[PDB]
C-alpha cells in the first residue's frame, strides 16, 4: 500500500513533507497525464454544511475526472440533522456504510476531526473545518507555488489579511514549516493576527517570521504574497470593526516587486484586490484556482488506491 | 505506625491520605474528583498550618486508593500535593504527580464554536508544559489555551 | 417479465408475501454479487419535496451502484413548484418525459398515489408521503428482521413511540400480518397511538396485539424492539403535549432481554435511545440503515429489469 | 470531653461544633451555608461513625459562632443534629436547630415566571411543616412548593 | 387615619375581612355621593407592563372621576427599561420620586412586590402580576356578588376556566373563604387546576369544595357562577391542547337556574360565554365591569386619604 492509502485527510499537522511531496509529485502526473477510469465504481459524499463553489465544484469536478460517482448534499437544511435535529456523530456513521470516502466541509472546527471518530474505515477529507484547518487548499497551494517558484525551500511568503479566522493561512504556514529556508512575512490588524499556536511552532522550528503594517516595506522582497479575505461569517461583534479589508492591494504595489513574484488568493475575494491587478503578470488566483482539480484529483487516487502506477 | 506531627490530624489503618493541597482546594477535589461517594470514613483538615506555606488543605479517606489517571489529574489543580498510600497505619505508597500527557474528558473546551459541545464526544487534552503557563490543546479544534483559562476550577 | 416489472411501488398494502419475499431473496443476492452495469443508462429522478438524509442518499447511492444516472432536486424552494406554483400533477407530467423511474418523498399523505396517475408508464416509488407510508423503508426493516432472526413468521414485535404519525411502523405492520405466527406488542403514548385501521386490519387477520404502558413488561419476551421518533413536524398543537420521547431506551433496560433481540430505529433518532445502548451487542440500527442500500437496490433492478438472473 | 476508640489528635479552645448531622448531609450544608469560605480553621468528618447514630457527620469549626437564626438555617437539613458550643475548650452551651420561619438567600424559587431571577434581589421563603413534608412559599410569586423541589446556591 | 392609609395592595392574602368590608362600604358610599376633589392635587401612575382594557381605562377614570392626575404608559415598548436595558427595581425606584402612588400590571408573578421594595413610602397598588394576584379585581367582584346576592357568606360559586392561571380566581377565592358559609366548586380541565396552595388554604379553614365535569352539576345549586378565560398568553406550550374553552356557557344551559343565580367574568371573554346569555336575567357581567369604577374610586380614597370620605 502507498502511504496515504486509506488515511483521513484532517489536519496539516497530521501530514509530512513526505506526504506533501507524495500528493504534488502525483498531481504532476495527473495533470500531465488523465486517469478516466481510477476511481471507477467508488461512490464518493460530498458532504458541505456551509457555503462553496471552488472547495465542492472542483472536488466533484475531480470525483468525475475519475470515473467516481458523487452522492451529497450541498444545504444542511434538507437533511434529517437540520430538520430532525440528528446529531452529526449519527449523520456520519449511517452515511459511512454506503460510501467509500466523504469530504465534508462544516461550520465548526473539530467537525471532520470527530467523523473519524464515527465513520468507520471509511476515509474523511476536510473541505475545511471551521476556522481551523483547510488542507487541500494547502495542496492546491503547495502545488502553486512550486510550478511557479520552483522551489517550497526558501521562499518569502507574506500572509496578508483576516490571519486568526483563516483557516487556510493555518494550514499553509504548518506546511510550509515542513521544508527548509522559508521566511514569514505577517500583515494583519492586531484584532485578526497569527494565532499564536501557530507562531510557537515557527519558533520551536528556529523559523524566521516577522510583523508588518503593510506590503509596502516587504513588497520588492517577497516571493509569494498570500492574500485572505476578512472571514466576516465567523468575527464577533466586538470584531465587527475589522469587516473592511484594511490592507488593499492595487496594480500600482506590484511596480518595485522581485518579476518573478505571484500573488496568491484562495477566494472569494471581496475588496482587498482591485481589479487592474488581474491584468499584471503577477495575478495568479484564478490559474491556482484551477489548480485545485489536480490536487484533489491526486488526494483522491492516493487515499482510494493502493498502489499507482504513473 | 508513626505519627505525623506538628497539628492534629487522624488515624487511619488503610487507604490513601492526600496532603499539601493549596487554599481551599479542599472542597473542590471534594467534589471535582467526586470523592463523598465512598461511604467509608472521610477526615478532612481545612486551613491547616505549614511552615512557610502556612495554610494548607488535607483530605483523607480510610479503605480507598486513588484511581489511575486521579493523581495525574490532580496535577493541573494541586501541583503540589502529594499522595500517601496507606496501609497498616504505613505510608506504603508515597507518590508525587507528574502532569500528564493529555486529559480526557474531564476539562470543557474554551472554544464555543468547538463541535465538543454540541456532539457526543469525551473532550480530550494534550498536555504541553509550556514553560510555565501548561499548554492545553484540544484534540477538537487543535486550539491551543492557557491552562487555567481552561481551568475554571 | 418478472413480477414487479414496471410496477409503482406506492403502499405495503398493495404488494403480496411472494412480492416482499422476492425484494428480500433479490437484495440477498446483489449483496454478495455486485452488478455494476445492471442499470446502465437509465436516468432516475430522485424527487423529494421534504428533509432526508438516509432515504435519498441510500436511494442514490445505490441509483449510482448499478450504473444508473441521477437527476433530481432536494429542495422543492428552488424548483418551479414552489416558485411558479405550478400543481405536482404537472411537475410529474413532464418529469415522466425525461427519466425511467421517479422516486419520491412528499410532505402530503396519497403524494406518490397521484403522481401514479401523471406519470404515464413510468413506475414512481414512495420514499414516503407524508405519515401514510415509507414502503422501502419495510423492505429494508423485513430484510434486517429476517437476516437477524433468520424468520420473518412467529416473531415478537414490539413498536415503540409515535405509532399514529409514523409512516414507518404503518408500512411494517401491514407487513409483517403478510407473514405468519407474528404477535405485535404496541407501546405508545395515547395521543399517538396505532390508528385503528391498521388494527381493524390485525383483527381481521386474526393476530394477536397489546397495548403496554412500557418496554418494562415486554422487555424479556420480544425479539424486534422497533423504535420510533415522535414526528414532531406532523404534530398539531394540541398534540404538541408529546414532543418528548416519553419512552426512552437505556443500555439498562436491555437487562433481561433475548440475547437474540436486536434494537431497530429508522432514524433519526432524537433522545428515545440512550447513546449507551450502542455498544450493546443489540444495537442494530446502524447495520440496519446499512441494508437499505442491498434493499433499494433490489427494488430498482426488479421495477426496471424484466428478467434478471443472479 | 473524653473520647477513644483508635487514639488520635482531635481537640479546639473556642469554636462551634455541629454534631450529629445525618450520613452525606455534611457536605450538602458545607456548601449551602458556605462555612467554608473562611481562613478559619475547619475540621469536617463525613461518614465518621459513633454511638447509636452510627454513621454521622461532624464540623468542628474553629473560632466562628452561628446565630439562633444560623442555626435554625440548619434545621431544614440536619435537625437532630446539634450546633454545641466550644470555647475554652470548655462547652459553653449545646445549642440545637429548630425550623426557622424564613429562609432568606441560599434557595431559588422554582416558578420560571418569578420576578426574583430577573431583579437584584435576594430570595426569600416562608418555611413552613405541611402535613408530611415541608413546604415552602415565595414571598414574591406568592407559590408554595414542596422542599423537595426548591433549589439553592 | 384609617386603616388602609397610605398601605400597599399587592394581595387579597394580605388584606384582612374587615379590610375588604371597608371598601365594599366605602365603594357604595362613594357610589351615592361623588366627591371630584377628594384626591384634587394628587399625581398618580398608570403603568401597564402587559396588555390590559378594562383595569387600566377604569381605574384611569376613578382617579380622574377624585380630582386626581394621571401620568404613565400603555406599554413598555418605549421606556427606558425597554430600550435602555434598565431594572424594574431602578424604575419604581426612581418613578416613586414623582407621584403619590403607583399602580401596576406586570408580566411576572410578584413584580408589585418588589415594587414594594424601591417605592419608598408612596403605595403600590398591584393591578396583575402574572399569574398571582389581582386583588383589585376582587374587590370589584365582591362588591358586584354583594350586590346582587345581598350577602357575602353562606354562598355557592362555581369556577370555570383556567383556575391555573387565572389570577383572578386566586385573589377571589382567598377572599372569599375569609367570609362563612361559602361553598366552592371548582371546574376546569386537570391540566389548570386550581392550584394546590389554595386548596391546602381551603382544607385548613374548613372550607368545603368539590370537582365536577361540568356546570350541569352545579347548574341548580350555585348562587355565582364565575366564568373565566383561558390564559391563553401564560399557557406552557406543552399543555396547548386546552388553549380553546373546554365548557361554554350557553342561554340554554340557563334552564334550571336558580333565580338570583349571575353569571360573573372578568373578561375578557373569548367563547366560553355565548352572546345570547347577553339576554338571560342572569348574564351580570358588564355591570360588573361598570362596577369597576366604584370599588376602584374607593380603594383610592382610602390608601391617599388620612380620613374616611364620608
Ligand atoms: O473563505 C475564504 O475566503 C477562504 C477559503 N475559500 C475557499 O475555500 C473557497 P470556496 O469557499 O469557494 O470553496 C475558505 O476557507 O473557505
Ligand atoms: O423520520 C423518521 O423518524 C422516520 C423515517 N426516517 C427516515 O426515513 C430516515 P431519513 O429521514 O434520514 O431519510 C421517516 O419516515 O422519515
Ligand atoms: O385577562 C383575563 O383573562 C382576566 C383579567 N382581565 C382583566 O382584569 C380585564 P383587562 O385584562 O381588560 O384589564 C386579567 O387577569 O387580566
Ligand atoms: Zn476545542
Ligand atoms: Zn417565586
Amino acid at each position: 500500500a502507498n502511504p496515504l492509502y486509506q488515511k483521513h485527510i484532517i489536519s496539516i499537522n497530521d501530514l509530512s513533507r513526505d506526504d506533501l511531496n507524495l500528493v504534488l509529485a502525483t498531481a504532476a502526473k495527473l495533470k500531465a497525464n488523465p486517469q478516466p477510469e481510477l476511481l471507477k465504481h467508488k461512490v464518493i459524499a460530498s458532504c458541505f454544511f456551509e457555503a462553496s463553489t471552488r472547495t465542492r465544484l472542483s472536488f466533484e469536478t475531480s470525483m468525475h475526472r475519475l470515473g467516481a460517482s458523487v452522492v451529497g448534499f450541498s444545504d444542511s437544511a434538507n437533511t434529517s440533522l437540520g430538520k430532525k435535529g440528528e446529531t452529526l456523530a449519527d449523520t456520519i456513521s449511517v452515511i459511512s456504510t454506503y460510501v467509500d470516502a466523504i469530504v465534508m466541509r462544516h461550520p465548526q472546527e473539530g467537525a471532520a476531526r470527530l467523523a473519524t471518530e464515527f465513520s468507520g474505515n471509511v476515509p474523511v477529507l476536510n473541505a475545511g473545518d471551521g476556522s481551523n484547518q483547510h488542507p487541500t487548499q494547502t495542496l492546491l497551494d503547495l502545488f502553486t507555488i512550486q510550478e511557479t517558484q520552483g522551489r517550497l525551500d526558501n521562499l518569502h511568503v507574506a500572509m496578508v489579511g483576516d490571519l486568526k479566522y483563516g483557516r487556510t493561512v493555518h494550514s499553509l504556514t504548518q506546511a510550509l514549516a515542513k521544508f527548509d529556508g522559508n521566511r514569514f512575512y505577517f500583515i494583519a490588524p492586531d484584532a485578526l493576527a497569527m494565532p499564536q499556536y501557530i507562531l510557537d511552532m515557527l519558533d520551536e522550528k528556529g523559523i524566521a517570521w516577522s510583523l508588518h503594517s503593510s506590503i509596502e516595506e516587504v513588497m520588492a522582497e517577497v516571493d509569494i504574497l498570500y492574500m485572505t479575505r476578512v472571514q466576516k461569517e465567523r468575527l464577533d461583534p466586538s470584531e465587527y470593526a475589522n469587516v473592511k479589508a484594511q490592507f488593499v492591494l492595487r496594480a500600482s504595489d506590484l511596480h518595485n516587486a522581485k518579476a518573478n513574484m505571484k500573488v496568491l488568493h484562495p477566494l472569494a475575494r471581496v475588496d482587498e484586490i482591485a481589479t487592474d491587478v488581474d491584468k499584471t503578470p503577477h495575478a495568479w488566483y484564478f490559474q491556482q484556482a484551477g489548480n485545485g482539480i489536480f490536487a484533489r484529483q491526486a488526494l483522491l487516487a492516493l487515499v482510494l488506491n493502493r498502489d499507482l502506477v504513473l | 505506625m508513626t505519627h505525623d506531627n506538628k497539628l492534629q490530624v487522624e488515624a487511619i489503618k488503610r487507604g490513601t491520605v492526600i496532603d499539601h493541597i493549596p487554599a481551599q482546594i479542599g472542597f473542590k477535589l471534594l467534589s471535582l474528583f467526586k470523592l463523598t461517594e465512598t461511604d467509608q470514613r472521610i477526615t478532612i483538615g481545612l486551613n491547616l498550618p505549614s511552615g512557610e506555606m502556612g495554610r494548607k488543605d488535607l483530605i483523607k479517606i480510610e479503605n480507598t486508593f486513588l484511581s489511575e489517571d486521579q493523581v495525574d489529574q490532580l496535577a493541573l489543580y494541586a501541583p503540589q500535593a502529594t499522595v500517601n498510600r496507606i496501609d497498616n497505619y504505613e505510608v506504603v505508597g508515597k507518590s508525587r504527580p507528574s502532569l500528564p500527557e493529555r486529559i480526557d474528558n474531564v476539562l470543557v473546551c474554551p472554544n464555543s464554536n468547538c463541535i465538543s459541545h454540541a456532539e457526543p464526544v469525551s473532550s480530550s487534552f494534550a498536555v504541553r508544559k509550556r514553560a510555565n503557563d501548561i499548554a492545553l490543546k484540544c484534540k477538537y479544534c487543535e486550539k491551543e489555551f492557557s491552562h487555567n483559562v481552561v481551568l475554571a476550577n
